[PDB]
RNA sequence: CGCAGAUAUCAGGAGGAACACCGGUGGCGAAGGCGGGUCUCUGGGCAGUAACUGACGCUGAGGAGCGAAAGCGUGGGGAGCGAACAGGAUUAGAUACCCUGGUAGUCCACGCCGUAAACGGUGGGUACUAGGUGUGGGUUUCCUUCCUUGGGAUCCGUGCCGUAGCUAACGCAUUAAGUACCCCGCCUGGGGAGUACGGCCGCAAGGCUAAAACUCAAAGGAAUUGACGGGGGCCCGCACAAGCGGCGGAGC
RNA sequence: UAAUACGUAGGGUCCGAGCGUUGUCCGGAAUUACUGGGCGUAAAGAGCUCGUAGGUGGUUUGUCGCGUUGUUCGUGAAAACUCA
């Protein structure tokens, strides 16, 4: 299992501003991947999944295009 | 709300209403009064034309400002909610900056104190008019007018008003309460938010004198007639009329609208029923 | 609630000796004080102390266990208890284990064991079955 | 349901219900139960300073509030799904399983009704009692890169396994059934029957409180081995398959 | 159809001037569990809360002692039980 990777002082804040960063998770099809396989927090992916979500309705990431 | 009304006598057990804690006038404003009388359903030659009305409680009747286009860009006051009975709705007066005081249709949720705005510049707030350029599709308004400046004829249902579609070249489409739609031109005026009294159909009469007092009169069934007066008239003891129902005049149910109106094209679809 | 102070510390007393102890730590009482002074008296607790903690007096009772690791105290019941409260005669003094057993009797002297009550002809409450 | 142009497929429009992935043996809620987002008002729980009150504590007969779904009233809504209801089908028989459809309901607003295997089949609260393995929450402190599930300690909630003990056993095992304490509900063999009569509640369906007679001499719980299973894994036989020749036809 | 369980016989057992049946009541029945029960499934924790009355209390500093035991004489009929 890998690290928590936002999970740094160091690291980036938690946002939807960074649409490169949300792509980063988010699959090429669109849809949110397992925590099994990325490795981070489970409060992290809440707000990764939060600000994802915010982004898909402000028309950030493709919806299943 | 509603207070139902505590079975005292018989005749008193099953008559709800609906309370009117609301007003605040009790004799309406004289300047804006004219005579009116229970017509009696007749016509010029006073044979009468259509049955079960006539008689009852004599009514006066205001002139209610449903022309609501002569007055714009200047505000008016909500000054009082009064109740005219001759209407379903309510009628609220306004004070109008200028000075003049005129009747309008109250809608749902307006309160004495507010302000009212008639133009093309007003707000959405409801109880404004204003022609349908300046209007968001999808809104929900009343009072709706049929050309611009013909005098608002549609949706004064108390407890009912049209939904607003889309607009098009120079028409809009119009959900309406009958279930139906239909283009009409986007130059005519309307006034956004639902109508009052929404629970105006919540009142049960529940006594034969009050129906008489509203006005209308006893009908008399149908198979009960003598066959002479009427297609169901006839047998000794109760017989269906051996036929299917027909209207007194030996028309039965069935499609009536004349086709082919000038609003036959207008019309985009048709009521529906059971869907 | 700490509803019975006297239950909860033999209660205590006879869980450490099951779980085989050393130490066991109570909040710090008269009663307490008195019960530790039958006890010890009696030979049960090797031996009691009152210290001072953060907020109240305490204290910490040291037992004996049988040289072939053998229990000290086998068995713990209390028998007044809030609500159902027992009294005894000069004459009817309870008997535990036909006089092998101690019960602490609360007389006009205060807390004296079974055989002090019964040679000094007093009595009162008895507090607690020990053996 | 289609040759009246079906399906598919593309443009547009309408509209109702519900929000996959995040999303797990995770959050919260006292309990039912609750998750697409935004804002509005707001409840509950936890960590450090421990400032202040200072025996106010606990739990509770009656009472009263909350309380899944189904059902009922009123007026809206009603895509999908779908009791009941029609047909098609299997079957000796199918008022079912399956198919075509398809009305209540399913959703909104306000009232209702108060029962579930409402289960963790375990009332609430406090104190004590070896460990191991994880989550989430918040704190500190040090290898200190001071990046870091690096290391330490702390308290809250949350999964599983396990000593001693307890237990009828299966099993529980510090979030006890252990060892105690305080209070409240409840039970005394099986039917009869949670039903008859009665009182209370409900508009109802019914709900709550709760009997007797007569009959049976057992009914039930965990667990042991068989037996069997249109329950699973591994095996063998002219068992199957591939071949010949056959009896069931006639006389004898 | 071949009874130590029916009846007859013998033989045996208990008891005895009484012996059985029946019926009422206690017991074992800890089978209404105060002494001295249980609540997972065998019968049982209500569906879960707040909370009135009642029931109950986290500490030590202080008196009256009404809860209490402390002893002295002072009542407890006779008759019945226990000792000689
Ligand atoms: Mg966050
Ligand atoms: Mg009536
Ligand atoms: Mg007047
Ligand atoms: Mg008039
Ligand atoms: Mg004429
Ligand atoms: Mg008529
Ligand atoms: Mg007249
Ligand atoms: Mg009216
Ligand atoms: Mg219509
Ligand atoms: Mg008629
Ligand atoms: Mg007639
Ligand atoms: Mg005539
Ligand atoms: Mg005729
Ligand atoms: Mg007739
Ligand atoms: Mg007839
Ligand atoms: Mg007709
Ligand atoms: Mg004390
Ligand atoms: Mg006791
Ligand atoms: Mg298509
Ligand atoms: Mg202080
Ligand atoms: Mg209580
Ligand atoms: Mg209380
Ligand atoms: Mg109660
Ligand atoms: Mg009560
Ligand atoms: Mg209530
Ligand atoms: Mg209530
Ligand atoms: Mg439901
Ligand atoms: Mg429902
Ligand atoms: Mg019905
Ligand atoms: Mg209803
Ligand atoms: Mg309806
Ligand atoms: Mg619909
Ligand atoms: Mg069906
Ligand atoms: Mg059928
Ligand atoms: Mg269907
Ligand atoms: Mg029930
Ligand atoms: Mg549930
Ligand atoms: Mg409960
Ligand atoms: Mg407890
Ligand atoms: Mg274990
Ligand atoms: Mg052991
Ligand atoms: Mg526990
Ligand atoms: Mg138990
Ligand atoms: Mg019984
Ligand atoms: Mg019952
Ligand atoms: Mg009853
Ligand atoms: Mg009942
Ligand atoms: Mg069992
Ligand atoms: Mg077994
Ligand atoms: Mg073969
Ligand atoms: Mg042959
Ligand atoms: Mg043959
Ligand atoms: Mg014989
Ligand atoms: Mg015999
Ligand atoms: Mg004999
Ligand atoms: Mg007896
Ligand atoms: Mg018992
Ligand atoms: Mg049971
Ligand atoms: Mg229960
Ligand atoms: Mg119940
Ligand atoms: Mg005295
Ligand atoms: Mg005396
Ligand atoms: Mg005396
Ligand atoms: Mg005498
Ligand atoms: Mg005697
Ligand atoms: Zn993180």
């Amino acid at each position: 299992t890998r690290k928590c990777v936002f999970c740094s002082k160091k690291g980036q804040t938690i946002d939807y501003k960074d649409t490169a960063l949300l792509r980063t998770y988010i699959s090429e099809r669109g849809k949110i991947r397992a925590r099994r396989v990325t490795g981070n927090c489970v409060q992290h992916q809440r707000d990764i999944a939060v600000a994802v979500k915010n982004a898909r309705e402000v028309a950030l990431l493709p919806f299943g295009s | 709300g509603i207070r139902k009304y505590k079975p005292t006598t018989p005749g008193r057990r099953g008559a709800s209403v609906s309370d009117f804690a609301e007003i605040t006038r009790s004799t309406p404003e004289k300047s804006l009064v004219r005579p009116l009388h229970g017509k009696g359903g007749r016509n010029a030659h006073g044979r009468i034309t259509t049955r079960h009305k006539g008689g009852g409680h004599k009514r006066a009747y205001r002139v209610i400002d449903f022309r609501r286009h002569d007055k714009d860009g200047v505000n008016a006051k909500v000054a009082h909610i009064e109740y005219d009975p001759n209407r379903t709705a309510n009628i609220a007066l306004l004070h109008y900056l200028d000075g003049e005081k005129r009747y309008i249709i109250a809608p749902q949720g307006l309160k004495q104190g507010d302000v009212i705005e008639s133009g093309a510049n007003a707000d959405i707030k409801p109880g404004n008019n204003l022609p349908l350029r300046n209007i968001p599709a999808g809104t929900v308004i009343h009072a709706v007018e049929l050309r611009p400046g013909g005098g608002a004829k549609l949706a004064r249902s108390a407890g009912v008003s049209i939904q607003l579609l889309g607009k098009e070249g120079t028409y809009a489409a119009l959900r309406m309460p009958s279930g139906e739609i239909r283009r009409v031109d986007v130059r005519c005026r309307a006034t956004v938010g639902e109508v009052g009294n929404a629970e105006q159909s919540n009142i049960n009469w529940g006594k034969a004198g009050r129906m008489r007092w509203k006005g209308k009169r006893p009908t008399v069934r149908g198979v009960v007639m003598n066959p002479v007066d009427h297609p169901h008239g006839g047998g000794e003891g109760k017989t269906s009329g051996g036929r299917h129902p027909v209207s007194p005049w030996g028309k039965p149910e069935g499609r009536t609208r004349k086709p082919n109106k000038p609003s036959d094209k207008l019309i985009v679809r048709r009521r529906r029923t059971g869907k | 609630t700490m509803t019975d102070p006297i239950a909860d510390f033999l209660t205590r007393l006879r869980n450490a000796n099951s779980a085989y102890h050393d130490e066991v730590t109570l909040p710090h009482s008269k009663l307490k004080a008195n019960i530790a002074e039958i006890l010890k008296r009696e030979g049960y607790i090797s031996d009691y102390r009152t210290e001072d903690a953060r907020v109240g007096k305490s204290l910490v009772v040291q037992l004996k266990y049988g040289p072939s690791r053998e229990r000290s105290i086998a068995g713990l019941r209390r028998v007044s208890k809030p609500g159902l409260r027992v009294y005894a005669k000069s004459t009817n003094l309870p008997r535990v284990l036909g006089g092998l057993g101690v019960a602490i009797i609360s007389t006009s002297s205060g807390l004296l064991t079974d055989r002090q009550a019964a040679r000094q002809g007093v009595g009162g409450e008895v507090l607690a079955y020990v053996w």
